[PDB]
C-alpha cells in the first residue's frame, strides 16, 4: 500500500536527492571531526 | 590559452571568488572547456566551493 510506483524521470530526482543526501551527511561528518576537540588538539600540537 | 599562477594567488582569490557565489547566489558564466582560466577556476570551485 505504501509502495508509490514511481516514473523514471520521478525515480531520477529521487536517486539525485539521495546522493544530495549522502553529500551532506559526509561533509557534516567531516566538519564534525574537523572540529572536535581531539583533532584540535592533534593538529595543534603538530 | 593554458597558463599557470603562483599557488598562495591561485588559493586566495579562488577561494574569493566562489564564497561571492556562496553570498550573492549568482550565476557563473565560463567558457567551459578545461583550458587557462577556465581550468583554474575550476579548481577553484573544487577547492573549498566543493566542501561547501
Amino acid at each position: 500500500g505504501l509502495k508509490l510506483f514511481i516514473t523514471d524521470d520521478e525515480l531520477k530526482k529521487v536517486h539525485d536527492f539521495e546522493e544530495q543526501c549522502i553529500e551532506e551527511y559526509f561533509r557534516e561528518k567531516d566538519d564534525r571531526f574537523n572540529s572536535s576537540n581531539d583533532e584540535r588538539i592533534r593538529v595543534t600540537s603538530e | 590559452q593554458n597558463f599557470e599562477l603562483q599557488p598562495k594567488l591561485k588559493q586566495v582569490f579562488g577561494k574569493g571568488l566562489i564564497k561571492a557565489a556562496m553570498t550573492t547566489g549568482a550565476w557563473i558564466f565560463t567558457g567551459g572547456v578545461n583550458t587557462g582560466v577556465i581550468r583554474h577556476v575550476g579548481d577553484a570551485l573544487k577547492d573549498h566551493a566543493s566542501k561547501s
